[PDB]
């Protein structure tokens, strides 16, 4: 051994990796392979392997090399590797490696080689392999190519080539693979591959042909093509004739637009058939011939109709794409016994009748979704047992079967609006994964590992609509309270046939605002007396209805009409602090705006739909009416108490004057808390956990109608007894 | 030499990404094939006891690698990807038993 | 062919060793020859990065194909004879190792 390197092994010395400039001496004469690739040698000197006689194998990559003597490698009759990988040739050595003979692979790869000289590649009688690529070639060596009648393996991709004369490989009879992609070839001439009567592999990637090529009607053993990344928008009728043999193809990313009707036919060998793009094509392809298809793809064209005799002339599918297209009638599926997946997405189907899926043992995966289907029998759905995944959505579904799909582990029926039943529980156990067309659909599977989609929380309960005992005890007191109250007010008020003052008007219209309050309060308890604990059923219905509209417009229109009123009363006190006949239609047209804003919402959409109470500021995750009416409220409440500022410093004027100051308060403090709770995004309001903030929308939103009337029945007396007194002597 | 021994070959095999979009590759395999002077054998066992188990002594030999180093091809795709294929390269092959 | 794959006969002495015994000579059979077909074993290739089985081989031996239990009492001179056993190769074919 030597001080550099292995010399283990059976007669082969390994010396890679180390820092050595030139060849190095004292090894074994009888060396069959040597390694000394990884190394600083930059130059061979005359006779350079004269005590290598023996030597077989040579790799010399990841030098410096850049200069070969001629007489260099001289006495190597045995040499049959030789890797010149990696380095710095500006040229092929033609005058170097012609006495040799005996050599069989030669990689010259990855190096800055642009001219082959005429001469070269005169003498290797026996070369089966040659590496050409990643040079700066700008077109085919035929001259010299044409010496080499044994060669079986030629590359020549990562180039510069831009076309391919006539006559370019008519010399070659056993050549098996050739590479010709990343390069820039745009035009082939009709007599540029005569003579590849063995090849099989043909590569053409990454290239800027711009029509199909016509000459490959001459390779009768071909059997792998590639032709994607270019292009292509054209495949011409019968393209594929001269090639009975070929088994894969590849065109994807290319412009595709229009494919012969009988291009893809009589290929008994090929096994999958993938296209996208072809947006002019409006017929099915032919293929009385390939009848070997194991994955099938068609999607982007304007197919309209399926051959009823796809499954019946092949039996060998898998899988089936044909999504995006205008398919509206399914042909019967029976005889793809071996079909497990198919994909009808985005399509025109309108019916689903009782033989379209029979027959599908190993049917697994179904995608039906933005087809537009509406009527779905109750069939095709038994034959397919080891199914999974059933994709129906964005349908206009109105009734779905549940049965035959009891094995389903993923569901997605989410889109559809006409589908209000319930969907049994019972007839999905092994079900895992599920989205419904409406939330309260949940409420059935999940409980009385799922995971539905819609996720309904406290503003979509599924048992108890107000909630706790508590809050439904507290709904319970304010609407038992407020509406004898209100309607005991009303009549004390309007009995005497005497002149009325405004200040006593305006407490009977603030009354009849309140008493519609009531009326609201008590349907919502009415409601919930109805259904307690089974608030699935009737949650639906009474959302997408005309219940929650009737009631949504009660809680506006009295929730609005008693702050516009209450405004005028301030402003009456301030004035008379003559203008009696104004007031009235002040009053009239008060009631006017109240009714307009309580309709507004009825017509426009997604709103009095996010709470089973169909209040209008149920946080509204409709930003526009709830933002916009709870910002004018706080604005006519300051200018009440701006007023009243003034008025503050500013007998029975003085009680009338206490009594309208007690309203101006007992109702700011809950406007108070309703508005906080409302804007919460901003300050994040300590994170408010969503059923404090629903039983405090309920306990305090319809609080004031309820201790309005009593601060004016009994709880600080100013003219009631005057009211009773009169009534009385009236009775 | 007689060209029937066990011997070592070489052939260019092309390496392509089944799912990503990657470059195919070509690349030189080495293979080792031939026959061994040495020829099979089974013979009984000759057991004494109430059960028997694999009464056969096999002794046969196959050309199979001996010495062999292992690289790393680096395949470029499409996009940024540098999926890497690896297999042993064969440096030498000799004849030894299938069983030992 | 001469060097093909078949089956030949030899004697062997029986006696029991663990205990004296008389010796018995019985004809058995064995298998020894050369098949056509070769022997070659070429790598493996694959994208992950935990590396697997480097090399694919395939080899064909002579192997047995069918085979009888048979039994043969001797004498080890004792209160009993202890017996013995085996598998008559009847017929002899190539077949891979790892199969």
């Amino acid at each position: 051994c030597a001080a550099p390197c292995s010399c283990d092994g059976d007669r082969r010395v390994d010396c890679s990796g180390k820092g050595l400039t030139a060849v190095p001496e004292g090894l074994s004469a009888f060396t069959q392979a040597l390694d000394i690739s990884m190394n600083n040698i930059t130059q061979l000197p005359e006779d350079a392997f004269k005590n290598f006689p023996f030597l077989e194998e040579l790799q010399l990559a990841g030098n410096d090399l850049s200069f070969i003597h001629p007489k260099a490698l001289s006495g190597l009759k045995e040499l049959k590797v030789l890797t010149l990988q990696n380095n710095q040739l500006k040229t092929v050595p033609s005058e170097a490696i012609r006495g040799l003979s005996a050599l069989q692979s030669l990689r010259l790869d990855a190096n800055h080689i642009t001219s082959v000289p005429e001469d070269s590649f005169e003498g290797l009688v026996q070369l089966r392999h040659l590496w050409l690529d990643d040079n700066s070639l700008t077109e085919v060596p035929v001259h010299p190519l044409s010496n080499l009648p044994t060669l079986q393996a030629l590359t020549l991709a990562l180039n510069k080539i831009s076309s391919i004369p006539d006559f370019a490989f008519t010399n070659l009879s056993s050549l098996v693979v050739l590479h010709l992609h990343n390069n820039k070839i745009r035009s082939l001439s009709q007599h540029c591959f005569d003579g590849l009567d063995n090849l099989e592999t043909l590569d053409l990637n990454y290239n800027n042909l711009g029509e199909f090529p016509q000459a490959i009607k001459a390779l009768p053993s071909l059997k792998e093509l590639g032709f994607h990344s270019n292009s292509i928008s054209v495949i011409p009728d019968g393209a594929f004739d001269g090639n009975p043999l070929l088994r894969t193809i590849h065109l994807y990313d290319n412009p595709l637009s229009f494919v012969g009707n009988s291009a893809f036919h009589n290929l008994s060998d090929l096994h999958s058939l993938v296209i996208r793009g072809a947006s002019m094509v409006q017929q099915f392809p032919n293929l009385t011939g390939t009848v070997h298809l194991e994955s099938l793809t068609l999607t982007g064209t304007k197919i309209s109709s399926i051959p009823n005799n796809l499954c019946q002339e092949q039996k060998m599918l898998r899988t089936l794409d044909l999504s995006y297209n205008n398919i509206r009638d399914l042909p019967s599926f029976n005889g793809c016994h071996a079909l497990e997946e198919i994909s009808l997405q985005r399509n025109q189907i309108y019916q689903i009748k009782e033989g379209t899926f029979q027959g599908l043992i190993s049917l697994r995966i179904l995608d039906l979704s933005r087809n537009l289907i509406h009527e779905i029998h109750s069939r095709a759905f038994a034959t397919l047992g080891p199914i999974t995944n059933l994709d129906v959505s964005f349908n206009e579904l109105t009734s779905f079967p549940t049965e035959g799909l009891n094995g389903l582990n993923q569901l997605k029926l989410v889109g559809n609006f006409k589908l209000k039943e319930a969907l049994a529980a019972k007839d999905f156990v092994n079900l895992r994964s599920l989205s419904v067309p409406y939330a309260y659909q949940c409420c059935a599977f999940w409980g009385c590992i799922i995971h539905c989609t819609p996720s309904t929380g406290a503003f979509k309960p599924c048992e108890y609509l107000l909630g706790s005992w508590m809050i439904r005890l507290t709904v319970w007191f304010i609407f038992l309270v407020a509406l004898f109250f209100n309607l005991l007010v009303i009549l004390t008020t309007f009995a005497s046939c005497t002149s009325l003052p405004s200040s006593k008007l305006f407490i009977g219209l603030i009354s009849v605002s309140n008493l519609f309050m009531g009326i609201y309060t008590g349907i919502l308890t009415f409601l919930d007396a109805v259904s307690w604990g089974r608030f699935a059923e009737f949650g639906i219905w009474w959302e997408t209805g005309s219940g929650c509209k009737v009631a949504g417009f009660l809680a506006v229109f009295s929730s609005e009409s008693a702050i516009f009123l209450l405004m005028l009363a301030t402003v009456e006190r301030s004035l008379s602090a003559n203008h009696l006949k104004q007031f009235r239609v002040a009053a009239l047209l008060a009631f006017l705006g109240a009714t307009v804003a309580g309709c507004f919402p009825l017509f426009h959409r997604g709103e009095y739909s996010a709470s089973p109470l169909c209040l209008p500021f149920p946080t509204g995750e409709s930003l526009g009416f709830t933002v916009t009416l709870v910002l004018l409220n706080s604005l006519a409440f300051l200018l009440m108490a701006v007023i009243y500022t003034k008025l503050y410093c500013n007998n029975s004027q003085s009680s009338m004057i206490k009594h309208v100051a007690w309203l101006i308060f007992t109702n700011c403090i809950f406007f108070c808390p309703v508005a906080f709770f409302s804007f919460a995004p901003l300050i994040t309001a300590i994170s408010i956990s969503p059923e404090i903030m629903k039983s405090v929308t309920l306990i305090f939103f319809p609080l004031p109608a309820c201790l309005n009337p009593v601060l004016y029945v009994f709880f600080n007396p100013k003219f009631k007894e005057d009211w009773k007194l009169l009534k009385r002597r009236v009775t | 030499s007689d060209p029937r021994r066990c011997m070592r070959h070489h052939y260019v095999d092309s390496i392509s990404h089944p799912l990503y979009k990657c470059s195919s590759k070509m690349v030189l395999l080495a293979r080792c094939e031939g026959h061994c002077s040495q020829a099979s054998r089974s013979e009984p066992l000759v057991s004494f006891s109430t059960v028997l188990k694999q009464p056969f002594r096999s002794s046969c030999h196959c050309c199979r690698p001996q010495t062999s180093k292992l690289k790393a091809l680096r395949l470029r795709c499409s996009g940024g990807m540098r999926l890497t294929a690896t297999y042993r390269y064969i440096l030498s092959c000799h004849c030894e038993e299938c069983n030992s």
